[PDB]
């Protein structure tokens, strides 16, 4: 007798992986958009130190 | 720090060199004056003396 098994080859294969890719580029895009709001969120704390301190005077 | 000049808004000397310009101290210090002056004087002179004695 013949088992045979048609699971996970191939739209089904390659369009599941297909939808892994697209998944990494969105993480990878948005770490590092998140990277930039960051880096900017340091630059404003500093401007706000300086300009406390100019309050100060 | 601060660079050359610093970054662009300016930053921040807005309070900095505002809340300066300057220390002001300020010297409520050291006047002079003009002083005032007073006047003079009254008289026309009366005689008895000095004209029978010259």
């Amino acid at each position: 007798m013949m088992i045979r098994i048609n699971l996970l080859p191939v739209r089904a294969v390659k369009k599941r992986e297909m939808g892994r890719q697209v998944l990494v580029l969105f993480a990878v895009v948005l770490i590092g958009a998140g990277v930039a709001n960051y880096l900017w969120y340091d630059d404003r704390q500093s401007e706000l130190e300086a300009h406390q301190a100019g309050v100060a005077s | 720090c601060e660079e050359p000049p610093a970054p662009a808004p300016p930053p921040a000397k807005p309070k900095a060199a505002a809340a300066v310009p300057v220390k002001a101290a300020p010297t409520e210090t050291g006047a002079q004056a003009a002083p005032s002056y007073s006047y003079v004087y009254n008289p026309v002179g009366k005689r008895d003396p000095f004209r029978s004695p010259i």
